[PDB]
RNA sequence: UUGGCACCUCGAUGUCGGCUCAUCGCAUCCUGGGGCUGUAGUCGGUCCCAAGGGUUGGGCUGUUCGCCCAUUAAAGCGGUACGCGAGCUGGGUUCAGAACGUCGUGAGACAGUUCGGUCCCUAUCCGUCGUGGGCGUAGGAAAUUUGAGAGGAGCUGUCCUUAGUACGAGAGGACCGGGAUGGACAUACCUCUGGUGUACCAGUUGUCGUGCCAACGGCAUAGCUGGGUAGCUAUGUGUGGACGGGAUAAGUGCUGAAAGCAUCUAAGCAUGAAGCCCCCCUCAAGAUGAGAUUUCCCAACUUCGGUUAUAAGAUCCCUCAAAGAUGAUGAGGUUAAUAGGUUCGAGGUGGAAGCAUGGUGACAUGUGGAGCUGACGAAUACUAAUCGAUCGAAGACUUAAU
RNA sequence: UAAGGAACUCGGCAAAAUGACCCCGUAACUUCGGGAGAAGGGGUGCUCUUUAGGGUUAACGCCCAGAAGAGCCGCAGUGAA
């Protein structure tokens, strides 16, 4: 129910490894404009 | 009847004459080709090894595993054959036999053989109280609060810990299954197809290996 | 259309020389039955109850009150124990599964024909 | 399918009329016993005369139970209640007049006297 | 089939109302999910409204639910007389298909993934 | 077990019986192997070996315990904080109310009865059940594998033949062999029998709406009622454990001295248990001892400090299900049948709407096994699986044969 | 929700079942008021005729039918709450 010891740093630190975000899919948009998602429809700000 | 791969095509029922009722399984085994055949003067062991269907030939940019990459293609090739989706080894038969690129046929059984069969049974999910390993619930009623969960896992002090074989929650799944002493009803050669005796592991359009019995 | 193999592999076990029925008529089966040294023609007549399933699988059901006492017999319908099937009236009824019959007792469980 | 505590309606003309089932004979366990198997039973019900009287201990065979049976040809014979006939220690009946229809699965039984005075055996 | 976070009749009302707005303005915006499940739902209207018989028009009738349309010269029509008029003559030779959907980005608020369903 | 002692715990080690779930000992209840018998046969008695598996439903009591009713091959005795309340209950007893008996001058008391009486906690660490990411395994990959080790399984009844034979005055009645079938348990599956089946078909009540009739929609548990596909299922359908080899226990022996005889033992040689090791099923090279086979791929710059660009091969992303908490697994990504709109079927329901005819009318008949139809089988690129990006090797030394 | 129907449990706890209206029938006991809704039975939709009281009213008509026949439909007629 309760924590019996307090969490040091290092295993707190241990414990974060894998929580992380990735980058995304990111295509570029050639006719017109910048980067879009991919399989993804920018009808605004690019031709594609 | 010494070994052969198929598909589970489904469950239907044959009157056998005398009249008698036989719930029956519907296994197709066409495309069955000698593959490699090992020795024990080169591997330390003797078996043959036979590859079920074939998929399309080599392309340049494919990404599924519906046309056969470079490995595939030569090894496949060395023996003069087209790709093969399944490969198994058969340790039972006699490797003086089959030559290598020879046709497996459906008709090396016959009706009458005693048969084992090995499939990967089917896929139940997290499943795990009762439905797992077939415990009691508790009562229902008069004040219990005490439905699907299990008992009690260990004892006091003695016991400071659980056991390493204490059944709990933890997926049903699909692991492989051997059913024995099963039997062949009919060969079809035209069809190629089996009839089996029961019912045989696993989902439909999934692998069978059968082999002769060995008892 | 079920699977072009499982009919292809049973169509040699289908009849073709019995009548068509639905629930509500009457019928009278000439089963085979074995005993010791003999294969003795013996009749049950009775109402079609239900008809379910499809290809080699399907069964009926026939319903006969016998000594005071309901009784059911399914049969497979292309089992080749059946010597023969005869259509002996036609009954008008409005569903497929007559199960209300078996709460009905007397003259309350008698059936129309046409 | 009877188990301990089901009630059942006597077919012959021994005296019982609604005889309560304590055990299923068989083996150690055995939960439910069908058409062709053995029971200790009590009578809860009975006419005056008779040859059992009421509260007596007895041992009946079943037939014609509501579940019915199947046969190995794939064919099934419920029936509209549960019945049972009381015998006499060797699979003789105990009354002498059988009422009813009975399953032809007590003649691979040796209740043979039993199928003989049926006035319907199917 | 899917349920969309919602009991049988919730989910059978907001079809329903989803199909009809498809059908007045030819262009909707909404989640994916629930873009994959009125894509099959207007299809049969379409196909219903390609046989053009009375028997069909009462069986349109009971999705697409009742509203009026007021298009350019004043003429106002019901959804159902818009599908079975202009919407079956567009697609007389098709055989199937009639819609597309196209995706967008997450919306701002939830983590949604957001899309328009086109009439094709 | 009832006690003796007072060593841990009074800034809490918090509860009898039952339920759920077990695990160990053997001083053995059943099943296996034997010796003796005051063992004729069938049954028994007593002792020795043996822990593999098995070892029941009710009535009465809060009851442990016990008595009784029916079974069974058998209904073993103990340890685990008298196993198990951060897994459950709360009948009993050390809580406030009330009453009876009894004791007390009384307030009250008994350990005597009786009726009523609040069961808290979101799991940090070890442990356990499942499931992934990283690196390693002297080049990098794809697939198929050996098995050091580990887990699972391990029960037993009745009937028929030998044979009414052996034994026995008779009554009764076998050993050893050979066949059928069951009970309980395990695990795979949905053809059959059933159950469910809230986007399938039909009937029907009240009220509101679509202007009215007809036909429909909403709400009333899915309004209610009768059926029911796929999937998931047991009470349904298949299969398994009574085999065989090796070494042994109690026991039985052969030859054989010490000890001119005798003696199973001291040298030697056999035999002998549902127990030990294999045989049967599953996992298994993180087995850092990191194994084996088949096939695929092979570069330059360079200050080789590393930089590039890559190969075989993967992945991001997208369409999915025979897979699934997520991730993983498997089917596909246009040189395409992955979803699955359209067309045709299977199965389900049970005779649509409209019109016509008969009837005073409720209604009936015809057109017509009609119409409708989620998940199941085919066919068909009509809609969507676009264009792209990322990752990814360059085979070291020493010695001996060649 | 098959078959069974208290075998559950300290204890039928919880759930299931009864339920509106009309007609018939109703025990022991009793302080003669009761018990009593004792228990236990049967019925109910729609259409058309005949009757047909309250007669709504001037009146059949307004309206419950006051009631009896003859028909029609369903698995089921206080068809839901």
């Amino acid at each position: 129910a309760v924590p019996k010891r307090r969490t040091s740093k290092t295993r707190k630190n241990k414990r974060r490894t894998h929580f992380k975000i990735s980058v995304p899919g990111m295509t570029e948009c050639p006719n017109c404009g910048e980067y879009k998602l991919s399989h993804r429809v920018c009808k605004n700000c690019g031709s594609y | 009847t010494k070994g052969i791969l198929g598909r589970k095509i489904g469950m239907t029922q044959v009157f056998g004459e005398n009249g008698e009722l036989i719930p029956v399984t519907v296994v197709e085994a066409k495309e069955n080709v000698v593959l490699q055949k090992k020795t024990v003067e080169v591997d330390g062991y003797n078996a043959i090894q036979v590859g079920f269907e074939d998929k399309k030939a080599y392309k340049k940019d494919a990404k599924s595993n519906k046309y056969a990459n470079k490995p595939a293609e030569g090894h496949a090739k060395k023996a003069d054959a087209a790709p093969k989706r399944f490969i198994r080894e058969f340790r039972n038969v006699d490797v003086d036999a089959y030559e290598v690129g020879q046709e497996v046929s459906v008709d090396t059984f016959v009706a009458g053989d005693v048969i084992d069969v090995t499939g990967v049974s089917k896929g139940k999910g997290f499943q795990g109280a009762i439905k797992r390993h077939g415990q009691s619930r508790g009562p229902m009623s008069h004040g219990s609060h005490f439905h699907r969960a299990p008992g009690s896992v260990g004892m006091a002090s003695d016991a400071s810990r659980v056991f390493k074989g204490q059944k709990m929650p933890g997926r049903m799944g699909g692991n492989t299954v051997t059913v024995q002493n099963l039997e062949v009803v009919q060969v079809d050669t035209e069809n190629k197809v089996i009839l089996v005796k029961g019912n045989v592991p696993g989902p439909k359009k999934g692998l069978v290996e059968i082999r002769t019995s060995i008892k | 259309t079920n699977h072009k193999l499982i009919e292809a592999v049973t169509k040699s076990q289908l009849r073709t020389d019995l009548p068509s029925f639905r629930p509500g008529d009457t019928l009278r089966v000439h089963v085979r039955i074995i005993e010791g040294t003999r294969e003795r023609i013996q009749v049950f007549e009775g109402v079609v109850i239900k008809r379910r399933g499809g290809g080699v699988s399907e069964t009926f059901t026939v319903r006969k009150i016998s000594s005071g006492v309901g009784v059911e017999r399914t049969f497979p319908l292309h089992t080749p124990k059946i010597e023969k099937i005869e259509v002996k009236r036609r009954g008008k009824v409005r569903r497929a599964k007559l199960y209300y019959l078996r709460s009905l007792r007397g003259k309350a469980a008698r059936i129309q024909e046409i | 399918m009877i188990q301990q505590e089901t009630r059942l309606k006597v077919a012959d003309n021994s005296g019982a009329r609604e005889v309560l089932t304590i055990k299923v004979l068989g083996g150690s366990g055995r939960k439910t016993a069908n058409i062709g198997d053995v029971i200790v039973c009590t009578v809860k019900n009975a006419t005056p005369g008779g040859v059992v009287k009421k509260g007596d201990v007895v041992k009946a065979v079943i037939v014609r139970t509501k579940s019915g049976v199947r046969r190995n040809d794939g064919s099934y014979i419920k029936f509209d209640e549960n019945a049972c006939v009381i015998i006499r220690d060797d699979k003789g009946p105990r009354g002498t007049r059988i009422f009813g229809p009975v399953a032809r699965e007590l003649r691979e039984g040796n209740f043979m006297k039993i199928v003989s005075l049926a006035p319907e055996v199917l | 089939y899917r349920k969309l976070g919602r009991t049988s009749d919730q989910r059978k009302a907001m079809l329903r109302d989803l199909a009809t707005s498809l059908i007045i303005s030819e262009r909707i915006e909404t989640t994916e999910a629930r873009a994959k499940e009125v894509r099959s739902v207007v299809e049969k209207l379409i196909t219903l409204g390609k046989k053009g018989d009375l028997a069909s028009r009462r069986n349109a009738a009971k999705t697409l639910r009742n509203v009026e349309i007021l298009n350019e010269d004043e003429t106002t029509q019901t959804a159902l007389q818009k599908l079975f008029g202009e919407i079956a003559e567009r697609y007389t030779e098709r055989q199937g298909g009639y819609t597309r959907i196209l995706k967008q980005g997450p919306r701002r608020g939830d983590g949604a993934e957001s899309v328009i369903i086109e009439l094709v």
